[PDB]
């Protein structure tokens, strides 16, 4: 899978709540983190779906 | 806000939520239909929730409005940061009293050392997460602009200002984003940035609201 899959959730600097999915590679799948609201890393998203499409592998 | 202490109820009267679904940011209640937030706080939907203490519970002092517009400044840059302020119209004049009021905007812009006060419902613990039922409270002051520079090496412009403590402990967090920073009685700051919370030589970063009194008066007189 790709490289930003295995890197943890990434809050950033911004100070807001904002629910986002982030692929947990030793779970083996997709849970919830809070992103601070700017300068997103790559392993977060707006979905399940589009986090497991992304970074579920094969 | 992390090392602050539970606000005394609806001793912050101007503070409000954000709410999409669940709380994500604060904003400043300045006028009985605009709310003053933080750029980054923007959604296409917003749901802003005043006169609240325990945002978790129905106490019978709060009020439900949705946004009407939503206006961020025009300058703002995502990614630096500049220009983190937002304006947002409520459908519906709020009704003022002794748990819903306005925050007056700065008269000018205050010197570093100003004491001031900042709220929310963010992240009250700088490793892991707690959040707060009750609005949070913090006492802290601006800081003197040098330190602020030297804390955030070539990333803080002349619309921010550090409010806080270099030796960290006490800070703002995830969740407190938009929310007001005042001082003797005037909104000098907005919650915007930071890196980590309340984390030594890395105070919080604010938007200085007292350059933007005339952006904001100019915007909601037009609108
Ligand atoms: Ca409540």
């Amino acid at each position: 899978r790709p490289d930003f899959c295995l890197e943890p959730p990434y809050t950033g600097p911004c100070k807001a709540r904002i629910i986002r999915y982030f692929y947990n590679a030793k779970a083996g799948l997709c849970q919830t983190f809070v992103y601070g609201g700017c300068r997103a890393k790559r392993n977060n998203f707006k979905s399940a779906e589009d986090c497991m499409r992304t970074c579920g592998g094969a | 806000i992390v090392g602050g202490y539970t606000c005394q109820e609806n001793s912050v009267p101007y503070q409000v939520s954000l709410n999409s679904g669940y709380h994500f940011c604060g904003g400043s209640l300045i006028n009985d239909q605009w709310v003053v937030s933080a750029a980054h706080c923007y959604k296409s939907r917003i749901q802003v929730r005043l006169g609240e203490h325990n945002i978790n519970v129905l106490e019978g002092n709060e009020q439900f409005v949705n946004a009407a517009k939503i206006i961020k400044h025009p300058n703002f840059d995502r990614k630096t940061l500049n220009n983190d302020i937002m304006l947002i119209k409520l459908s519906s004049p709020v009704k003022l009293n002794a748990r819903v009021a306005t925050v007056a905007l700065p008269s000018s812009c205050a010197p570093a050392g100003t004491q001031c006060l900042i709220s929310g419902w963010g992240n009250t613990l700088s490793s892991g997460v707690n959040e707060p039922d009750l609005l949070q409270c913090l006492d802290a002051p601006l800081l003197p602009q040098a330190d602020c520079e030297a804390s955030y090496p070539g990333k803080i412009t002349d619309n921010m200002v550090c409010v806080g403590f270099l030796e960290g402990g006490k800070d703002s967090c995830q969740g407190d984003s938009g929310g007001p920073v005042v001082c003797n009685g005037e909104l000098q700051g907005i919650v915007s940035w930071g890196y980590g919370c309340a984390l030594p030589d890395n105070p919080g970063v604010y938007t200085k609201v007292c350059n933007y009194v005339d952006w904001i008066q100019d915007t909601i007189a037009a609108n």
